[PDB]
């Protein structure tokens, strides 16, 4: 029995590496709180046709107040319901101002689609949890509401779809709830709730009878919406850039006088084997012939970039510097 | 009001001859299709505005990504694709 | 041809994850070093772009030994 | 239907870990035909 | 078995970068198969 | 030959659930830019 | 948690940059503060 082979050994191993709230940022030295999260179709399945019900914003504000210790919604005015795009995601930022009178924290809900201008969707104040919050006086028989396919109901105090369905039976289906007041949270994770109508608000109680949520007053109004259609208009502005402090440059100056002569010069320069930069000096772009020459030169540099300097000059002495500026189109 | 209308999503007589290479070249330089109803809305908005404007769809995100990747951004679209 | 040998050895060592260019030894063929389809085609790019020349992506099978490949790049 | 014969082998030493080899396929075909007790001129269609 | 992280790569012609990728079970099997084949007095090279 | 069994089907499926700059917050209506990042040795 | 706050631009469009930092609930620690100025067309390189 002979011994076996002697191997060389080295080590080898490979070690592995609330949606409504998302990220929470506290302003350094300030009591303002910014809630930043991403809104998309795959993140909010219950948001049908892009429209996000205002109850979702209400529940997000409830969670933010729970984080900040102000679950009682003193005020919530919905400027416009959130309509998410079918394609892409929208950045929504919740700005909660520093608490003021009676420890009420002002709250605003701005939203924007990527580069779309910021637009606020809800505004009001949040009050801290009072010692005694009486339920609003009942005005109608309590009705149980159940929503099929509630996703992550335990994540929220009341599911946004559940809250929207609860508020439909009180405010009205044809009216979108706009202003909210006195929203007090008493239970979290409830999947099925019973809505007890009041004069203005609504009670939300679990089937076991324990109070889950209260709204002292909620009102609804019809709503309509718009999107970005007027943002496709572009104007040719002329931001100023400082010319380089260069006293020399390689260029062929051409004082354009007509479109045909400019075209003849362009084709002659193209036929020229010499690698000499060509610059075209014209009149004001507002002039018809000067504009035609400018467009001709623009297309010429589109065909042959890096060999054209389109300069609208009132003093050709700065022509070389424009050539050394680096921008083919300079006025 | 003079509007530099882009390649309309509705096929017109001028755009009879643009081949697939032409659409790909236009989309590469940010020139996209112009929807019909959006074209009418842009015409109304431009008549409200007036002047020399451009009503075309420019992919801001892709142009910005190309600028960050080192692609040659045209000088006119450098404002829409900042560096 | 010392410079070509050094550059190809360094590039191969970087490709295979070797500690240094000394580990790769000019006696074993490229296949024995652990070269397959994926590594060879990207090594072709890494070498050709650096040297400014163009080559078919199958140098490995035509020239099993690094000195033979270096002689080919010399010509 | 009736399954007559079958065979199975390994590619073996080839030009790569994933590259195939014609000789191994030929050998497995001959082994299957021998096991089934038939002749290469008897079959009429093969599902490649 | 606190020695499972050790493996010989150059013996079988394996590059270092694909050594970490592969499962340690494969390395252990590869080594022990050669050990067993040697222990039986059979030349591994002649088995090809 | 006669048809096979007709199961009743219902859906079951288990859903699998810039270091220096981090996340930049553009203040709505303000030019202020607030970048938040997690800095750690790892 | 390290934050960089840039306020509204002031003189020369300079943006005020502050680098605050804190651990969990620790007080914010402003580490580096200054101003960011827009680039010029020709930046004069200092003498070697």
């Amino acid at each position: 029995d002979l011994p076996t082979y002697a191997f060389e050994h080295r080590h080898y191993w490979l070690e592995p590496a609330d949606p409504l709230l998302g990220t929470v940022v506290s302003t350094p030295g300030s009591d303002r709180l910014t809630a930043v999260a991403q809104w998309s179709r795959r993140a909010q399945p219950w948001a049908v046709d892009g429209l996000v019900p205002n109850a979702a914003l209400v529940e997000a504000a409830i969670r933010l107040g729970d984080l900040a210790g102000t679950p009682v919604v003193g005020e919530l005015v919905v400027d416009a319901p959130v309509v998410l795009p079918r394609r892409g995601s929208r950045e929504v930022q919740l700005i909660v101002g520093e608490p003021g009178e009676q420890r009420r924290r002002p709250i605003e809900v701005f939203s924007r689609e990527a580069d779309e201008p910021w637009t606020r969707h809800a505004h009001g104040t949040l009050a801290p949890a009072a010692a005694a919050v009486p339920e609003p006086a009942a005005a109608g028989d309590a009705t149980d509401v159940t929503v099929a396919g509630l996703r992550d109901a335990d994540r929220y105090g009341i599911h946004p779809a559940l809250l929207d369905a609860a508020v439909r039976t009180v405010v009205g289906d044809d009216l979108l709830p706009s202003v909210w007041t006195g929203v007090s949270l008493l239970a979290s994770g409830a999947t099925a709730v019973t809505v007890t109508p009041t004069a203005t608000g609504l009670r939300l109680t679990d089937p076991a009878g324990q109070p889950v949520l209260t709204v002292e007053s909620v009102r609804g109004t019809p709503f309509v919406a718009e999107q970005g259609t007027t943002d496709a208009l572009f104007r040719v502005d002329w931001p100023e850039i400082p010319l380089p402090t260069a006293e020399t440059a390689d260029f062929l100056p051409y004082e354009a006088t007509s479109a045909e002569a400019t075209l003849s010069a362009l084709q002659a320069w193209l036929a020229d084997p010499a690698e000499t930069r060509l610059a075209v000096v014209t009149g004001d772009c507002t002039e018809p012939g000067a504009a035609a020459i400018w467009g001709l030169v623009r297309s010429a540099q589109s065909e042959h970039p890096g060999r054209i300097v389109l300069a609208d000059l009132d003093d050709p002495a700065v022509l070389p510097a424009v050539v050394a500026s680096g921008e083919p189109q300079v006025r | 009001v003079s509007i530099a209308w882009g390649y309309w999503a509705t096929v017109s007589g001028m755009t009879e001859h643009l081949g697939d290479a032409d659409l790909r070249r236009n989309q590469r330089i940010g020139m996209s299709g112009l929807p019909a109803d959006e074209g009418m809305a842009l015409l109304d908005a431009a008549i409200a505005t007036g002047g020399t404007l451009v009503a075309a769809k420019f992919d801001v995100a892709a142009l910005r990504a190309t600028a960050k990747a080192g692609g040659p951004v045209p000088p006119l679209l450098r404002g829409l694709a900042p560096l | 041809a010392a410079a070509l040998l050094d550059l190809v050895r360094r590039h191969a060592a970087e490709v295979l994850g070797h500690s240094g260019a000394e580990s790769v030894h000019s006696g074993r063929t490229f296949k024995d070093a652990g070269f397959d389809s994926l590594t060879a085609v990207e090594l072709r790019n890494r070498l050709a772009a650096a040297t400014g020349l163009t080559l078919s992506p199958a140098m490995i099978f035509d020239y099993p030994k690094p000195p033979a490949l270096a002689d080919h790049l010399r010509a | 239907a009736v399954l007559r014969g079958s065979a199975v082998n390994q590619d073996g030493a080839s030009n790569g870990l994933t590259a195939p080899n014609g000789l191994s396929q030929q050998r497995v075909i001959r082994r299957a035909l021998a096991a089934a007790g038939l002749a290469p001129s008897d079959v009429d269609v093969v599902e490649a | 078995l606190h020695d499972a992280g050790e493996f010989d790569a150059g013996f079988f012609g394996i590059s270092p970068r694909e050594a970490v990728a592969m499962d340690p079970q494969q390395r252990l099997l590869l080594e022990t198969s050669w050990e067993a084949l040697e222990n039986a007095g059979v030349d591994p090279i002649a088995l090809k």
